[PDB]
């Protein structure tokens, strides 16, 4: 037969790979280095930025290790640009289940790549800022 | 491996220091001149038989002149303890780095005239015979067991595992598989032939030494 | 890749057929060329049928080949008692080896025996020519299951029902009559 | 940011290593997996905590002991045997310039 | 019961005397943990560059990224080289006396269990 | 805690044939003997001896010549529980079993009495 | 290429001394 | 078979195998080669190659006595190859005798076989036989920055090839050259330059070869 | 991990060996791998324990667990142990007598010749079968006929690069019985290989007819109970100083999963359900059944590995009857499972449900001969998942009959072992099954409990997962209460 699997263990693979490759290196580039080395297919750059914003947000505090390493991979190739906007609209829209902790810790990683320039500054055309239109969060 | 073998061959070249001397004392004439050495014609195994029986004799005679009847040198030429030793016992039989290299070599010899044997007595093959004198040769290191007694060995254990990698790649490329019928011993061969060479005059001091404190006594006087 | 065999290679087989069962012998014969043309060629002439297996020694040896059945008869092809034949690989130290009976030295006549055990001290006295094959060793072994009134003679010994000879080694045999 | 440092750092964890093999009797690599000396201790591991197994950068003697020029090249740290990314003591440290911060702004709020 | 021979005319057992006796009390060439890798690379490498079938092919062989551990074949041709140990590393003094200067760091067995030793047995059996 | 109830019930696990089960039980004993908690050390040797009381000297599973060597080390303990059961279980030992041991076992166990004394 | 850089020889360093080129380069 | 010369003990005590193996140089390529041209027609052609095993024997079975077991025995056939008659005419008779002419006082120089001379359809013939074994290039420009001298100057400098071998280096402040802001730079200057050039892209050069070939 | 006195100059000083000891004991089976190479083995002294390599520290950890002989008395433990369990079978397996060889001491442990054990010589005679494993099914018991049979029993002492015990039951039963010094009374016996550092066993040799099970249980029994094995296993737990934190010893007794989920792979089928229907009542007032899809059910206990196979209505087009159909469908389905599983993963044992189905299974099994067949005397509610909407859905609206697979131990195999996930996932199943409402209530605790998408269950700390487990099993025993009249604080 042709057993149709649906446990969804390619990405669980793939996420618990990135994150002991980020968590064994020592600087964004080393870190970069090991990504690029390894190969995949390029159903997984979506995957690759978005895992990498997880990873980052799931920390304690911020550093700008995972800010710059997304940073790189977007420098290098436009694809990371797409998902990273992408990325801002739909976390924005779905913050409100974030704990203040992870929810500070998107704040300042959005703010990282706008300054550096990573992400076009026309992503903020999501925030209608009514009053209505807005949650708390 | 491939850049190993530059490395040697490289080193080779520029160490030659020139023959810068000389004397050609002459061995087996002066044997063969007296009265003691006959000579005939024999068959390269019917030597080998007789060359591993009479480094058994020699190795037993020196153990049991030594008194040592709690060890046993059995005919794979590995010295063994028959029971558990006292200590005056195991201060008694140590021996030295001289015997257990004599030992060693006398095993990879024996090793060389019995797959020669098995070829004689009709049990193997002659692509058999090849392939398994290639392995002896490729594998002394776990045959035999000399890099106790001199670790510098591990040069050779290293040349010859460096040759096999360049042969195999060189002879396993197209319809042949990753099997084990490959017999080239030549390269082996000559880098053991090489060792011997040079541990020869060693182990003639060395076990003239062992000798002459055997049968004279240990001198004291004027150390 | 542990175990080794210890002995050379046989050539020619002869099948015995007694009351406890068959006997299959493989013949040493080049090791041992006289006792195995002997052998042969006293089993192609049937000289060994309806013979009894007349001593039996517990562990040790059981005996047989002599037609009259007392224990000292027998007598080779070659009118007179022949020789003995070594060697170094051949050497009485397990079950199933068939071996020359005799008195002394020169003195290998008709008679011959099998071993059941380790007989370190025969070495050099006996010419050893055969060994049992696998799946007959217990029929061999079954020829010593008896009761032994002494002089080491059985109460009923067995007997060869009939030879056989299953591959003959030499070509110029050709048997009295 | 000390190069030299990391170097020190991959020479002394293989020192310590190497001295529990001198310790049994044998430095066969084998023998000694990783799994033996950085498993926990809860497991019966030795509990080692590692920076020795990074890629320390490199670039060009010549123009490095000039002006900085960057990292082109990453020599290897310790040897793991297959892939096995060893996890960094570093990465579960936290810099200080984002200590100096957060301890500011907890306080402030904490006013 | 009389065990049949087979009438047969070779002789019996492994021809070429075992010249060429293989080694096993491993597992079978085809199913070690080497054979495994071999199989598990060869589908890494024809699904190398290809998007995922969802399709299902074992666990050793879920698409790996990062391109060893396990057991390890051994010559089946080598025949290892056994010897006796037969110094048991037993404190004397404490066997004899129940006390060791040494206390904790005695590098030897702390036991008093006095018993026959391996070659004792075979020693009294064999003038037995 | 354990160790406790094995020599309260050291009486019916015997008297109801308990070979398996009573074997289990000396030796299971016999090898926790090392055990470096006094206050565990001590429980250990009072089922040891309540076994010994009821199945005799001359059939417990660890001989009686296995036993007494093993104890004599015990005997420096100098903590109280242990050193209770101890000179309790040789006691036995010397009254009843005393020829499974040599006498200079006994003159060592001698010289180790005398500093019990304290 | 040995361009500057890897030990002079891997002798003393605690590793097998492998130099890749940084694949991040760009 | 081959049978040796031997000197012997008159008690038994030792025995030396007592001659050199001299051989003759493309005659012993030449069997080398065809040795390796059969070797893997038979590794690629049997179904299963059983590898023997070591030791032979026993620990415990005294070696063996030539007289009782090896004496009579016929010898098994070896690993020689089929040479045709038509293009291996110059061959045919004594390829594989153990020393090819040893009596033939046209070929050698005579009984202690030094001095070989052979006519050119033998060397051809040789030369075919020899041809796995042998490198097919013609000339120098293969090992440009690969001989000798090369290898002499990348020791001397420390300094390794892509493909060469590496060794301990041979011996182990400011400078306003060395500006940054002065250089040009267009392409970047590799080993394989201040090799090829040691005297004009290097400073301290001690004992360096100067390689250059154009042949 | 194992939570004065006047002492002498040493005893301030040197190093303390127990934990350099107590560390080499644990790390042993990687310390002293076979096949990491020299040649030279050595074996110890009065054991089977060979030591590839020179390591002191090694030595006197193995060397002071087998102390005062434990390794002969192992051997001669067990081999009473098996004399007595045909001293029982006497008649039933028509053995006449059962003798046992008066062991030379050094039996235990000489390890290139051997003698046998046990003799049993039979009342009338025996067809023996050809040589095969024990856990090997199919025999024909026609090869040859024997009057003594004879028993050997082997100890060996694995490591990491060689522990497999049916070759060296193979191995052994090979090399000892074509060996020319060997000693055995028969042609015909078998070889039992027990491996004391991984606790497993096996057998090679000639079976009559009976002899099979009867060992198969007796050795499954022995390595349980026996005496001397439990002297071992303890002798190993106070030299690594290793103290369990459990008491109660949980529910692992001689029912099997304690075993099952043991190396040996094995599957658990549940085909109950490959025929459903339901009803829908028409203006006839004539209560009209449709069937729909059902679906065979297939997990591996031990990865916690689900395959489901769809069975679409349309095989119920117009084959005449239902039930004994869908059992030979099942049975093919199975083996075509097992025929596109790669190698390793296919099972030793299945284990059915309704055990009129290992019938048709045997017959579509025999490609497979060696894959023994069980009824479960475990009986699993696997067709409550069924209630699960995940499944339930899929299955409901399949149009193929297709093959799928799921993971029923979503995580909890990072932090629990393959034992304590299958406990947790047979009382969730029963829960379900039991009453699948207050089942669903307490599966749900918080408001903020959720699942995530590749997920079967919640995602909840392991606090919660105890209290939860709690209270669904005492919803089973409310409802065990309830419907059997029971107070259930008195069980
Ligand atoms: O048996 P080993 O000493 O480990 O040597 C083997 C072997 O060579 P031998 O035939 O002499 O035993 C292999 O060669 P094959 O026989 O399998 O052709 C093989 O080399 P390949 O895989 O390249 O054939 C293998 O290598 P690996 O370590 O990859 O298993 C390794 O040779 P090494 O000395 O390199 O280990
Ligand atoms: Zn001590």
């Amino acid at each position: 037969v042709t057993i149709h699997d649906k446990t969804e263990i390619n990405l669980v693979s793939f996420r618990r790979t990135i994150y002991l490759a980020i968590q064994s290196s020592l600087d964004f580039e080393e870190c970069a280095h090991k990504l690029l080395k390894m190969e995949f297919p390029e159903s997984q750059t979506k995957e690759l930025c978005n895992m990498i914003l997880d990873c980052c947000a799931q920390q304690r505090t911020y550093e700008k290790f995972f800010g710059l390493l997304a940073g790189r991979f977007c420098m290098l190739k436009k694809e990371y640009m797409e998902s990273f906007e992408g990325i801002f609209k739909e976390q924005y829209d779905t913050i409100h289940r974030l704990e203040t902790n992870k929810l500070r810790n998107v704040a300042k990683m959005f703010a990282h790549l706008l300054y550096t320039d990573s992400l076009p500054w026309s992503v903020l055309e999501c925030i209608k800022l009514s009053e209505e239109t807005t949650t708390s969060s | 491996s491939y850049q190993k073998l530059l490395k040697y061959y490289v080193l080779n070249a520029l160490k030659h220091r020139p023959p810068k001397a000389q004397k050609k004392r002459y061995l087996f004439r002066s044997f063969k001149a007296t009265k003691f050495f006959q000579s005939t014609k024999l068959d390269w195994v019917e030597v080998g038989l007789q060359v591993c029986r009479q480094g058994y004799n020699m190795l037993n005679l020196l153990i049991h002149r030594k008194n040592l009847n709690y060890l046993h040198l059995d005919y794979n030429f590995n010295l063994k303890p028959v029971k558990t030793l006292t200590t005056k016992e195991r201060k008694k039989s140590r021996f030295g780095n001289a015997f257990h290299l004599c030992r060693e070599v006398l095993r990879l010899t024996k090793l060389v005239v019995d797959s020669h044997v098995q070829y004689r007595l009709g049990n193997v093959d002659a692509f058999q015979l090849a392939d398994g004198l290639q392995y002896i040769f490729a594998h002394v290191g776990q045959l035999t067991g000399m890099y106790r007694y001199k670790y510098k060995l591990m040069r050779q254990i290293r040349m010859c595992k460096d040759l096999k990698h360049l042969i195999y790649y060189r002879f396993n490329t197209g319809p042949v598989g990753k099997g084990p019928g490959c017999g080239f011993w030549a390269a082996g061969w000559r880098v053991w032939l090489f060792f011997m060479r040079g541990i020869t005059p060693l182990l003639e001091r060395w076990l003239g030494n062992l000798l002459a404190r055997q049968f004279e006594g240990r001198h004291s006087k004027g150390v | 890749s542990n175990i080794y065999i210890q002995e050379p290679p046989t050539n020619g087989k002869v099948l015995l057929k007694t009351t406890a069962g068959d006997i299959d012998i493989e013949l040493w014969s080049k090791e041992a060329p006289k006792a195995c043309r002997n052998f042969i060629q006293l089993c192609l002439e049937a000289y060994y049928d309806n013979t009894i297996f007349h001593r039996v020694v517990p562990g040790f040896i059981v005996q047989g080949g002599d037609p009259t059945g007392t224990g000292s008869g027998g007598e080779s092809i070659y009118g007179a008692p022949f020789k003995d034949e070594f060697h170094s690989r051949l050497r009485f130290n397990r079950r199933g080896l068939v071996a020359m009976a005799n008195a002394g030295s020169h003195d290998n006549g008709s008679q011959f025996f099998f071993t059941l055990g380790r007989a370190d001290e025969l070495n050099n006295k006996h010419t050893i020519f055969g060994k049992v094959t696998g799946d007959t060793v217990y029929n061999m072994l079954r020829l010593s299951e008896v009761d032994i009134d002494d002089d080491e003679r059985p109460h009923n010994p067995h007997k060869i029902k009939s030879c056989e000879v299953l591959f003959n080694p030499f070509d110029d045999i050709i048997p009295r009559e | 940011n000390t190069q030299e440092l990391l170097d020190l750092l991959v020479k002394c964890e293989n020192k310590i290593q190497t001295r529990i093999k001198i310790g049994l009797n044998s430095k066969m690599p084998s023998r000694f997996p990783p799994v033996v000396f950085y498993t926990p201790k809860e497991l019966g591991g030795l509990g080692m905590l590692s920076m020795g197994h990074v890629l320390i950068p490199q670039s060009d003697l010549r123009w490095s002991k000039q002006t900085d020029v960057g990292i082109t090249h990453f020599r290897s740290g310790m040897s793991h045997e297959e892939d096995q990314l060893i996890p960094n003591l570093y990465r579960y440290i936290q810099p200080w310039e984002s200590e100096f911060i957060d301890s500011q702004r907890v306080w402030a709020e904490y006013a | 019961v009389v065990y049949k021979s087979t009438r047969s005319a070779k002789p019996v057992g492994p021809e070429d005397m075992g010249a060429t006796a293989v080694y096993e009390l491993d597992t079978e060439k085809e199913r070690d943990a080497q054979a495994i890798f071999e199989r598990s690379q060869k589908i890494q490498e024809e699904l190398r560059g290809k998007e995922d079938d969802k399709i299902y092919r074992g666990i050793n062989n879920y698409q790996k990224y990062m391109k060893r551990k396990g057991p390890i074949r051994a010559p089946e041709h080598l025949r290892a080289t056994v010897r006796w140990d037969y110094q048991p590393d037993i404190c004397k003094d404490y066997k004899e006396t129940g006390f060791c200067g040494f206390g904790d760091s005695c590098k030897f067995l702390h036991d008093r269990s006095d018993y026959k030793h391996g070659w004792q047995i075979e020693r009294e059996l064999d003038e037995g | 805690q354990a160790a406790d109830l094995i020599s309260r019930t050291a009486v019916v696990m015997k008297t109801c044939q308990e070979e398996k089960l009573m074997g289990h039980l000396g030796v299971v004993l016999y090898e926790y003997l090392g055990e470096e908690y006094p206050e565990v050390l001590g429980s250990i040797l009072g089922a040891l001896k309540a076994i010994v009381n009821v199945i005799g000297m001359h059939k417990m599973t660890p001989p009686i010549k296995d036993l007494l060597p093993r104890l004599t080390p015990i005997l420096k303990n100098r903590h109280e529980k242990v050193q209770e059961n101890c000179i309790d279980l040789v006691g036995r030992i010397a009254d009843r079993g005393a020829e499974y041991v040599s006498a200079r076992e006994w003159m060592r166990i001698c010289f180790e009495l005398l500093e019990l004394l304290k | 290429m040995y361009n500057g850089i890897g030990l002079p020889t891997p002798r003393g360093s605690g590793t097998n001394g492998y130099v890749q080129r940084n694949l991040s380069l760009v | 078979i081959r049978d040796v010369p031997v000197l012997y003990h008159i008690t038994g005590a030792i025995s030396f195998v007592n001659e050199i193996p001299w051989v003759i140089e493309p005659v012993y390529i030449s069997q080398w080669g065809s040795m390796w041209i059969m070797m893997r027609r038979e590794k690629r052609d049997r179904r299963h190659f059983k590898r023997m095993r070591f030791p032979p024997f026993d620990d415990e079975e005294p070696p063996l006595d030539y007289a009782d077991n090896i004496l009579d025995v016929e010898p098994l056939e070896a690993i020689q190859l089929e040479l045709d008659p038509e293009e291996d005419a110059p061959v045919l008779d004594w390829f594989y005798d153990h020393q090819p002419l040893r009596d033939s006082r046209k070929y050698v120089n005579g009984s202690t076989y030094q001095r070989w001379q052979f006519t050119l359809p033998m060397m051809s013939t040789l030369y075919r036989l020899a041809n796995q074994l042998l490198t097919d290039l013609v000339d120098d420009n293969y090992f440009y920055l690969f001989d000798l001298k090369a290898f002499f100057t990348s020791k001397a400098l420390n300094m390794a090839i892509p493909g060469g071998p590496k060794f301990e280096p041979l011996v182990r402040d400011w400078n306003e050259f060395n500006d940054i802001n002065k250089i040009i730079i267009r392409q970047p200057i590799r080993t394989e330059y201040k090799i090829a050039f040691p005297y004009l892209y290097n400073n301290l050069p001690h004992h360096v070869h100067l390689t250059w070939y154009h042949t | 991990w194992e939570k004065w006195k006047k002492l002498t100059n040493a005893q301030r000083s040197g190093l303390n060996q127990i934990p350099n000891r107590r560390f080499t004991l644990w790390w042993s089976p990687t310390i002293n791998r076979a096949n990491v190479y020299v040649g030279f083995q050595v074996q110890l002294d009065l054991t089977g324990i060979f030591m590839h390599g020179k390591i002191p520290t090694l030595k006197i950890s193995l060397i002071q667990i087998f102390r005062a002989h434990l390794w002969q008395k192992i051997h001669e433990s067990i081999v009473m142990d098996l004399c007595q369990v045909f001293d029982q079978e006497l008649d039933a397996l028509e053995i006449e007598t059962v003798q046992k060889e008066t062991i030379h001491p050094r039996k235990s442990y000489k390890m290139n010749s051997s003698c046998a054990d046990i003799l049993l010589f039979a009342s009338y005679k025996w067809n023996v079968s050809r040589p095969s494993l024990l856990a090997d099914s199919k025999d024909v018991m026609d090869s040859t006929t024997t009057q003594k049979y004879w028993i050997d029993i082997q100890l060996r002492w694995g490591d990491y690069d060689s522990h497999d015990i049916e070759r060296y039951a193979r191995a052994k039963f090979l090399d000892y019985t074509t060996d020319n010094m060997s000693i055995y009374p028969s042609p015909t016996g078998v070889l039992i290989a027990i491996d004391l550092a991984y606790n497993l066993h096996s057998a090679y040799g000639n079976w009559f007819p009976g002899s099979k099970p009867l060992i198969q249980q007796a050795m499954a029994k022995i390595m349980k109970a026996n005496p001397a094995l439990y002297v071992l296993r303890e002798r190993i737990r106070k030299g690594l100083q290793l103290y369990s934190s459990e008491p109660t010893e949980p529910y692992l007794s001689s029912q099997n999963y304690g075993e099952l989920f043991s190396n040996q792979i094995i599957w658990f089928v549940d085909d109950t359900n490959v025929y459903r229907v339901t009803i829908h009542k028409t203006f006839e007032g004539n209560l009209t059944t449709k069937p729909i899809n059902g679906a065979i059910f297939i997990f591996n206990p031990r990865t916690g590995q689900l395959f489901l196979k769809i069975i679409h209505t349309s095989v119920w087009a117009g084959q005449k009857r239902l039930g004994q159909l869908a059992k030979w469908k099942t049975a093919e389905e199975v083996a075509a499972l097992i025929r596109s599983l790669p190698v390793e993963e296919q099972p030793k044992q299945i284990i059915v449900t309704r055990k009129g189905m290992l019938d048709p299974l045997e017959v579509h099994l025999l490609d497979f001969p060696n894959i023994v067949i069980k009824g479960s005397e475990l009986q699993l509610p696997f067709q409550a998942c069924l209630k699960v909407e995940k499944f339930g859905d899929l299955i409901l609206k399949a149009t193929e009959p297709q093959m799928v697979l799921f993971n029923l131990y979503d995580d909890w195999l990072k932090t629990i072992s393959s034992y304590t996930a299958f406990s947790r996932l047979i009382l969730i199943l029963r829960a379900l099954h039991v009453n699948n409402d207050r089942a669903k209530v307490i599966l749900k605790p918080d408001k903020t409990t959720i699942t995530e998408p590749h997920h079967i269950w919640p995602t909840l700390t392991d606090e919660e997962w105890i209290k939860v487990e709690v209270q669904l099993k005492d919803l089973i025993l409310a409802d065990y209460g309830k419907k059997n009249n029971v107070n259930v604080a008195s069980l």
